[PDB]
């Protein structure tokens, strides 16, 4: 139950979708940036708040944002 | 008495430092521009951007009591 | 006993001043509104008041630790 | 089985000095920040990081360890040669008991002098507690010109290590082959290095350490002893000694060792004059040990094609339970340092332990047992190596788990099948250590809250609801009447702490029987609660390194890494480096348990001066009473024994009083780096930068903050030095100070 | 991708003696997750929960208890051996659902069929402070 | 030779070269005129 | 006198301080012989001491009922009653000496920040430049006044901020 | 304990029991409403907080009391 905000700056460099394991991110087409990709986050029921994403982010400030709010079972990474 | 009365400066001068500067950038800071929108008390920003443990304004009060009670011992 | 018990109490309640003080600065500051006053033009500076106060306590830090230092010696 | 050299490989040039960072692909780049500095230190060792080759590796390793020869060589030559020049050496060895030994002289700067207290025998400066003395009398050494030359040959063979690390890498250094021949290196090691070096050391007992220390225990004087040399030459002068001398080897060839009775003997127990072992058992021993090794150096089949070959031996002990067995673990010790250096640590650290318990119970070098500081001394040491080593086998087998670990050569392996019960081990390990402290540390508490409500009858003491170690009595008594009836030809027990009669030695005992008792039996078990855990922290490191439930790839982020983030719930120290810098901060504190057992039992039941009507120990007795309340180590061991450390100022003890306090500040300013984070620090180097960039004063090389994992090290390295270098201080100074 | 595979209940497994990294209590009350791929050979590979096992010429197909077990072992599989696996997701009432590759398409290759979810058109930064929204939830959205 | 005097010109060995000035200067400075408090 | 203290020529705690402190090693000095060099090692600690105690009383300093001397900070009183070198003149010896410092590691951050690749420059430094600067430091008083009153000391609002 | 030793140990050794819970024969019938989990992180600076000052206070007071009590002056 986490939020996961992506904004303009992105560039299309997929890392932040190839770093994240839970498959939370993927790219769409764009009309804003060279490479014409931009990423999005239709499932962040499955986010585990890890903030990989945010790392891979190679901008001068994140593009990607993940603010961490209500847990759950998924979010909570629990087997049990 | 002049060596105790010192050494109290020094601490009551720290102990301010430690909270003036969890006020003044709780808003924002240069490897967090954005505090305002987490809140004051929240874990970290993550291992990004070489490590982000204990920079919440929580934080900074968390460490001046240490020196709080360093000072009135 | 009376003495301890008020300076303990003086240090928790002086810490949560500060604490409770940042938290003004995240939820109930607008800058556009207090734009130009006192409270903008210190948080506008800080860097300054942050740097005067570390150098205050490393200075007083250094000289009363090597104080009692030389003469433990 | 052949030698493997590869001629010339690396150019010798000071090129890459100049470049610091050529080993790391990233280094190389150069510094834009100051974390490099920081990397640069700790990744300089690291061969596995720097190239995937395994024969590099080699290489390096190889020579590294010439050089920590000759840096060992030079230390050791240092202990001869300020033995020499620095000493009372020969006033110690006329008298003993009185004089206390010194190789430390200090300058006469401001203050200062003073450390260099009355010491005796014309002499005055720092006393040492390293055994030194008492090591060179056990060899022949009455003279300061023997030290010299021994210092000499130090250097000599020091610059030799030296030089073959240059020569074994640079010039001409092996193949991967010539490193893999692991059959031919134990044969070696076992009969050329422990076989004859047992062998050898024999030779100069009987030769020199048994000829010199009979005429010293006898009253003459060491100037006027016959040179160690002299006696080799001279069959008749010897003989007067030992008569057995006479015959000359023919009762050995012959095989009628019976006439060699005079000096290979079994008499077993301590020397009445120097409270030492007797000289002649230990030339029986070391002899006997070379024959052990010599044949045990005959098994692996290296080039003639006889003996067993291991990896027969390792695949064909297979059982039902297990599946495959032993099978691929040729191939994983032939391969990987760090799964041998595990193993190697396991064992150097546990043997340092053993090395202490079989020190101060059978003090082998004459003198020892009534230098309490320097018998103090040893036990701490060799105990705080053990382990510190013990804990580098957990660090230094998870790195083999995440870096070598190949799933393909284990399939129902016995390291596979460990894994696949892991979560078994872990729970059950976790049921016995809170067993342990609810109903070991639960004991003490107990003794405490009914102490303070006045019902001392409930307590668990000897008046009282004793808990005696029975098995341990029992143990005690089998090995003090071995001598009648397992043992018919030992002459006595191998140590009076079994059982016996008291052995004095200048008016103080050497060593006496000691009692086991009800605070004997709480301590015992107190030892093993810090052990279950400590083994708990690390092992629990080892098997959940590679893969958790809570981050199922853990390999890939490596072996160091601070967090996976904080999601979860929270990552923080879930790797494998990270159950290291726990562990230890429980080893040290299991350790200075088994050091404070040591210094109150010893003090209390054992040491002490031996008057006309029995002993008068130093604390009078009071383990057995004291050590069953915490509050009793609180008193009687702390608030009492902190009396010489405390007024030591104004005496040659002052430096341990220095030390006391300021191992007591280091330890605190640990604590900064394990309650804190990096991220109040980083934000802080900005407001300092702004004024650093106002003044145009500003650095290139950008500061940043000490990293997460470093800031956890920093801290524990501050913490353990603190927490042991006081000990080191209330130890010397109150035990020097004798009581 | 053109259809969404269902689920073959019925599969050879790799041939794996077991462990204690298995699926817990939860699963058969909550949910579990189930993985499938199909390799051309016989070969060895590391389990996320345990030690190593051998694959099956063919389809295979395991059980998890968790998301990341499954993602875990996709990135091993397309790295090492460059398989295609996919995995689902099953409750306890017996529902199946596809979830990784849900466009046919990994998720690092864009697609036409993609719509954008959760796409501020503003710069990091630049949004309003929290005492305009003090009294509800939310200063990002 | 340029190599070796680069090594020197690094900063663990320029320390060492500056520890023994400033350190050798003071002890020199406390051996003869010994004992200063108060100057003059 | 001030503050209610006794000059250390006067104090009576002073010279009990001296014969205790004597009496320490003259029981100490009885152990060894005349001639032995334990011997001329605590004679000459009894030299230093018996100079250590005469020369702090030659100098005017002020002790108290305790017998240890005391210092004063206050230029005012320092200066009137003859007690400026205490305090008062260590305070000059020392800023000259701070100040060095940083004309020094001022101007050698300054320079090599002017060429390619300054990084370099720190890890491994310049010493013939180092040395230069660190001999050319003697004045650094004058520079600075110098650099105020031209305004090239200050940077002007072309540094980072944070909000 | 919980200013030094983080969550990430702990979490792995919770998962560790729960697996016992399950597997002892007799012991799983009983089953929890809410699941187990370590302490958060921002929790454990506020724990061992409490458990830092509340010994840094009970500790003097003693001492205080006592101290003075049984000299009586
Ligand atoms: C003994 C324990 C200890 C010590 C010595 C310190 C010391 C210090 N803390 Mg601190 N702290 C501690 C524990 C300690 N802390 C604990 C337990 C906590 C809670 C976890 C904190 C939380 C805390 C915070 C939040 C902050 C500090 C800050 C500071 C610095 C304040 C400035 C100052 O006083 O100048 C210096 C004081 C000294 C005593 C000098 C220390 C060094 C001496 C002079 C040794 C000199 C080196 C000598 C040559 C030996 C070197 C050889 C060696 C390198 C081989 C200071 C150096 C504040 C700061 O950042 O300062 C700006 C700050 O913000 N501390
Ligand atoms: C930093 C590590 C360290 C340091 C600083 C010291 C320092 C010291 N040691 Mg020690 N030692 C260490 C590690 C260390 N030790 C370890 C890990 C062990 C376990 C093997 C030992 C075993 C040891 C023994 C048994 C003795 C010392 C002694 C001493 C003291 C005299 C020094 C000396 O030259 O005696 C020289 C020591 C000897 C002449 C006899 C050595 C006999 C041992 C058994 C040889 C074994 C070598 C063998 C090839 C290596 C192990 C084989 C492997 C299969 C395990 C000195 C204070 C001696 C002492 O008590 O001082 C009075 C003493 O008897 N050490
Ligand atoms: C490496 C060990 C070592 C070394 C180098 C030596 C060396 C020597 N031994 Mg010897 N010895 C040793 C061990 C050693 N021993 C042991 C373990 C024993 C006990 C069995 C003896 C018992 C022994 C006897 C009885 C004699 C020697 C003698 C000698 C000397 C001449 C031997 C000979 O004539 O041929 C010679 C310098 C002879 C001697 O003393 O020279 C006069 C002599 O008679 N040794
Ligand atoms: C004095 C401080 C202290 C205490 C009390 C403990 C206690 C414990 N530690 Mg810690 N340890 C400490 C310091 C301490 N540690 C610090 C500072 C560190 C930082 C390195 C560590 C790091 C650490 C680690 C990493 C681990 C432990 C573990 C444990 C637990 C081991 C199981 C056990 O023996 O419990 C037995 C119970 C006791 C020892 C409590 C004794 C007091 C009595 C018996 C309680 C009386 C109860 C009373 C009658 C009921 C009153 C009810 C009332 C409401 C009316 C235990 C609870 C291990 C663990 O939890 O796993 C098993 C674990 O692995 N320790
Ligand atoms: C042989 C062991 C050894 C040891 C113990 C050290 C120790 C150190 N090195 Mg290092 N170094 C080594 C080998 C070693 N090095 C090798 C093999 C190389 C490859 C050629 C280097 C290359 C290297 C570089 C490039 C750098 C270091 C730096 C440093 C220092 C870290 C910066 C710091 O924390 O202070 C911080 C200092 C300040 C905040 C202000 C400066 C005041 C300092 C403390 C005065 C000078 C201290 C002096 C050097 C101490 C004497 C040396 C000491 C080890 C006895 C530190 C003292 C860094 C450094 O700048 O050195 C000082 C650094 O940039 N080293
Ligand atoms: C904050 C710093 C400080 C403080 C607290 C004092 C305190 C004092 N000074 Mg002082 N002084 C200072 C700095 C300071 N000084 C400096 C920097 C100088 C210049 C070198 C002087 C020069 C000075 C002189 C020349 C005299 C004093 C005197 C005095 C004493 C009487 C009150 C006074 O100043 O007149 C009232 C001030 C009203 C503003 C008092 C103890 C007087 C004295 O000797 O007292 C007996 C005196 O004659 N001061
Ligand atoms: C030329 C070097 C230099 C200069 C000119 C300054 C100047 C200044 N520093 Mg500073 N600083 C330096 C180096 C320097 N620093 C280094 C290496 C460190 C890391 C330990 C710091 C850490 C530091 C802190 C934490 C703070 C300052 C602060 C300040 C300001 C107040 C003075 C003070 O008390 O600082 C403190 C002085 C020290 C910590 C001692 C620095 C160590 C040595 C003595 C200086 C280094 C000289 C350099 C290595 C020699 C190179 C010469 C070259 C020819 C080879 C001031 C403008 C304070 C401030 O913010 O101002 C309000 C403050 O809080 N500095
Ligand atoms: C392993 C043994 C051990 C340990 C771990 C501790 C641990 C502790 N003891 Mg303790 N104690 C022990 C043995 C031990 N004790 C023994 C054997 C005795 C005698 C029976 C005592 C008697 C004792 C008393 C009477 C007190 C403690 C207190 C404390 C706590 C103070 C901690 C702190 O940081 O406060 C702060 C630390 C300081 C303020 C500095 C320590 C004292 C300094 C030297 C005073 C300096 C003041 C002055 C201004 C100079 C400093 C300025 C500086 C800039 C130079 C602490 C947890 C105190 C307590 O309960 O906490 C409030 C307390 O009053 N202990
Ligand atoms: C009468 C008299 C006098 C006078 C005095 C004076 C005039 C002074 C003072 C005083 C003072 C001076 C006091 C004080 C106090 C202070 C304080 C206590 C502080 C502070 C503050 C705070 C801490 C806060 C902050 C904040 C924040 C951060 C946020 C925003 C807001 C606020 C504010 C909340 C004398 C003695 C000389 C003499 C006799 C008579
Ligand atoms: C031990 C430990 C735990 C686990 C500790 C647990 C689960 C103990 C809490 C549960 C027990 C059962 C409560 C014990 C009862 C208390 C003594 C009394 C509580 C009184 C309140 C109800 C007011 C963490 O979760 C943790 C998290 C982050 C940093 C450090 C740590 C940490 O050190
Ligand atoms: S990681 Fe950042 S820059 Fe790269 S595609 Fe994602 S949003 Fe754009
Ligand atoms: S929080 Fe973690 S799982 Fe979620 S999108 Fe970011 S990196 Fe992926
Ligand atoms: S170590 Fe610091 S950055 Fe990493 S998860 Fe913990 S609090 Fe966050």
């Amino acid at each position: 139950a986490h939020v996961v905000k992506i904004y303009d700056t992105c560039i299309g460099c997929t890392q932040c979708v190839r770093a994240c394991p839970l498959d939370v991110l993927e790219m769409v087409p764009w009309d804003g940036c060279k490479a014409a990709q931009m990423a999005s986050s239709p499932r962040t029921e499955d986010c585990v708040g890890c903030k990989r994403c945010e790392t891979a982010c190679p901008t001068d400030f994140l593009s990607v944002r993940v603010y961490l709010g209500n847990e759950s079972t998924r979010s909570l990474g629990l087997a049990y | 008495d002049f060596l105790v009365h010192h050494a109290i400066a020094l601490g009551l001068h720290t102990t301010t430092l430690i909270l003036v500067k969890g006020a003044l950038d709780a808003r924002g800071s240069k490897l967090m521009p954005d505090k305002k929108d987490f809140g004051y008390s929240f874990p970290c920003d993550g291992p990004g951007r070489g490590g982000t443990c204990d920079i919440s304004a929580y934080d900074a009060f968390y460490l001046a009591v240490f020196w709080m009670l360093n000072t009135i011992g | 006993s009376l003495y301890t018990h008020h300076q303990y109490i003086a240090g928790f309640i002086m810490c949560g001043a500060f604490a409770h003080g940042a938290i003004f600065f995240i939820r109930d500051y607008d800058p556009e509104q207090n734009k130009g006053n006192v409270l903008a033009r210190v948080l506008d500076h800080k860097e300054a008041i942050i740097s005067h106060l570390s150098w205050v306590s490393l200075f007083l830090g250094f000289h009363t630790l090597g104080l009692y230092v030389h003469n433990d010696v | 089985v052949k030698i493997a050299v590869d001629r010339n490989p690396v150019e010798t040039n000071f090129e890459k000095w100049a470049k610091p960072g050529h080993f790391s692909r990233a280094l190389a780049k150069g510094p834009n920040t100051t974390t490099w500095i920081w990397n640069l230190h700790a990744d300089a060792h690291d061969f596995d990081n720097h190239t995937s080759d395994l024969e590099e590796i080699s290489r390096k390793v190889f020579s590294a360890h010439f050089g920590q020869l000759g840096i060992i060589l030079i230390w050791l030559s240092g202990m001869y040669f300020h033995g020499a020049r620095f000493s009372n050496y020969e006033g110690w060895l006329s008298d003993p008991t009185h004089i206390k030994p010194s190789a430390q002289v200090v300058w006469p700067i401001v203050g200062q002098e003073i450390l260099n207290g009355d010491v005796g025998g014309g002499f005055q400066g720092i006393q040492i507690t390293s055994g030194f003395f008492q090591l060179w009398r056990a060899s022949g050494i009455t003279s300061e010109l023997q030290l010299y030359s021994t210092a000499i040959g130090g250097l000599v063979l020091a610059a030799a290590c030296f030089f073959a690390g240059w020569f074994h890498y640079h010039k001409a250094a092996p193949k991967l082959e010539w490193f893999q021949n692991v059959e031919s290196m134990l044969n070696h090691h076992l009969a050329g290095l422990l076989g004859l070096g047992s062998l050898a050391w024999a030779g100069h007992q009987i030769h020199v350490s048994l000829p010199v220390n009979k005429l010293l225990d006898a009253g003459v004087d060491p100037k006027e002893i016959p040179l160690p040399h002299e006696f080799l030459l001279n069959q008749s002068i010897i003989a007067d000694l030992y008569p057995s001398f006479s015959k000359g080897l023919a009762p050995f060839f012959t095989l009628n060792w019976a006439e060699y009775s005079d000096f290979l003997t079994f008499k077993g127990g301590l020397n009445p004059v120097t409270g030492g072992l007797w000289l002649s058992d230990t030339a029986h021993h070391h002899l006997a040990i070379a024959v052990l090794f010599l044949v045990a150096g005959h098994q692996y089949r290296t080039n003639w094609g006889i003996g067993h070959s291991i990896k027969d031996i390792l695949e064909s002990h297979k059982g039902p339970f297990t599946g495959n067995g032993h099978a691929g673990l040729y191939e994983i010790l032939t391969t990987s340092w760090h799964a041998q250096l595990a193993i190697n640590l396991a064992l150097f650290g546990s043997l340092s332990i053993i090395v202490a318990h079989h020190m101060y119970a059978m003090p082998p070098y004459p003198y020892l047992a009534t230098d309490y500081g320097t018998q103090l001394s040893l036990f701490t040491h060799h105990m705080w190596i053990g382990g510190f080593c013990v804990v580098g086998a957990g660090a230094h087998a998870a790195i083999f788990m995440v870096r070598d670990y190949d799933p393909t050569n284990n399939y129902n392996n016995l390291l596979d099948r460990v894994i696949r019960h892991r979560d078994a081990i872990i729970s059950h390990l976790n049921w016995v250590s809170i067993f342990l402290g609810f109903h070991s540390f639960g004991l003490y508490i107990h003794n405490d809250t009914m102490s303070a409500l006045g019902r001392p009858q409930d307590m668990f003491s000897d008046t009282a609801i004793q808990l005696q170690p029975v098995f341990a009595q029992w143990i005690q008594n089998t090995h003090f009447t071995a001598p009648q009836l397992t043992a018919p030809n030992a002459l006595a027990a191998t140590s009076l702490t079994w059982g016996g009669d008291v052995v004095a030695v200048g008016g103080k005992v050497a060593m006496m029987p000691i009692a086991l008792g009800t605070s004997d039996f709480l301590v015992h078990h107190i030892h093993a609660f810090t052990i279950h855990v400590t083994v708990l922290i690390l092992l629990k490191g080892v098997l959940f390194a590679r893969s958790s439930r809570l981050i199922p790839d853990k390999a890939n982020l490596g072996f160091r890494f601070p967090c996976d983030g904080p999601g979860r719930g929270g990552t923080c120290q879930v790797s494998a480096w990270d159950h290291v810098f726990l562990g230890l901060f429980w080893m040290y504190n299991s350790l200075s348990i088994v050091i404070f057992h040591f210094s109150w039992k010893m003090q209390s039941d054992v040491w002490g001066t031996v008057t006309d009507s029995g002993v008068s120990h130093i604390t009078g007795g009071n383990f057995a009473q004291s050590a069953n309340t915490i509050n009793g180590w609180l008193r009687d061991f702390l608030w009492a024994q902190s009396s010489q450390v405390i007024q030591s100022y104004g005496s040659a003890l002052s430096a341990y009083g220095l030390m006391f306090l300021g191992a007591h500040f280091v330890w605190a300013f640990s604590l900064m780096f394990l309650f804190s984070g990096r991220g109040y620090w980083q934000e802080l180097i900005e407001s300092i930068v702004w004024a650093h960039n106002k003044l145009r004063v500003a650095p290139s090389i950008q500061p940043r903050a000490l990293s997460i994992t470093q800031g956890r090290a920093v801290g524990v390295a501050h913490y353990l030095l603190g927490g042991i270098a006081t000990t080191w201080s209330f130890f010397l100074a109150r035990i020097i100070a004798v009581g | 991708p053109w259809k969404q595979p269902e689920l073959d209940p019925d599969t050879p497994s790799p041939i794996f003696g077991g462990s204690t990294g298995g699926l817990l209590r939860k699963a058969q009350v909550e949910e579990f997750y189930v993985i499938t791929w199909e390799s051309p050979k016989e070969q060895i590979f590391e389990m996320p929960t345990g030690g190593a096992a051998i694959m099956r010429k063919g389809p295979n197909l395991l059980k998890f208890a968790r998301k990341e077990q499954c993602m875990a072992l996709t990135t091993q599989l397309r790295s090492k051996f460059r398989q295609t696996p996919c995995f689902y997701r099953v409750y306890a009432d017996g529902k199946v659902q596809y979830l990784h590759p849900k466009d046919g398409v990994y998720p690092e290759k864009v697609n036409a069929g993609r719509v954008g979810v959760n796409q501020n058109m503003r710069s990091i930064g630049k949004n309003v402070d929290p005492i305009k929204v003090v009294k509800f939830t939310g200063s990002e959205p | 030779m340029k190599d070796f005097t680069t090594y020197l010109s690094t900063a663990p060995v320029v320390g060492l070269g500056w520890a023994i000035f400033t350190s050798g200067l003071l002890i020199e400075i406390n051996r003869f005129f010994p004992d200063p408090l108060v100057f003059s | 006198d001030i503050a209610g203290l006794t000059p250390c020529s006067e104090s009576k705690a002073y010279n009990k301080l001296e014969r205790k402190e004597l009496k320490v090693l003259d029981k100490r000095l009885k152990q060894y012989e005349p001639g032995s060099a334990p011997y001329l090692a605590l004679q000459a600690t009894k030299e230093r001491t018996e100079n250590r105690f005469k020369t702090y009383a030659k100098q005017g300093l002020l002790c108290g009922n305790d017998g240890l001397p005391h210092l004063i900070s206050d230029p005012g009183l320092a200066l009137r009653f003859n007690h400026a070198g205490e305090v008062f003149i260590p305070t000059f010896g020392f800023l000259y000496v701070a100040g060095y410092i940083g004309h020094v590691g001022r101007q050698y951050i300054i320079l090599s920040k002017e060429d390619a690749k300054p990084t370099d420059k720190e890890i491994i430094l310049d010493v013939p430049l180092a040395l230069k600067l660190a001999f050319q430091g003697w004045a650094w008083p004058l520079a600075s006044i110098q650099e105020l009153r031209n305004g090239s000391l200050l940077e002007k609002d072309e540094n980072i901020t944070v909000s | 304990m919980f200013l030094i030793s983080w969550r990430g140990y702990w979490q792995e050794l919770i998962e560790t029991l729960v697996w016992a819970h399950e597997k002892t024969p007799l012991a799983n019938l009983v089953y929890w409403k809410d699941k187990p989990v370590a302490l958060s992180i921002v929790q454990a600076r506020l724990v061992g907080l409490a458990h830092f000052s509340v010994g840094y206070i009970f500790t003097y007071a003693a001492f205080l009391i006592a101290s003075t009590a049984g000299r009586f002056g």
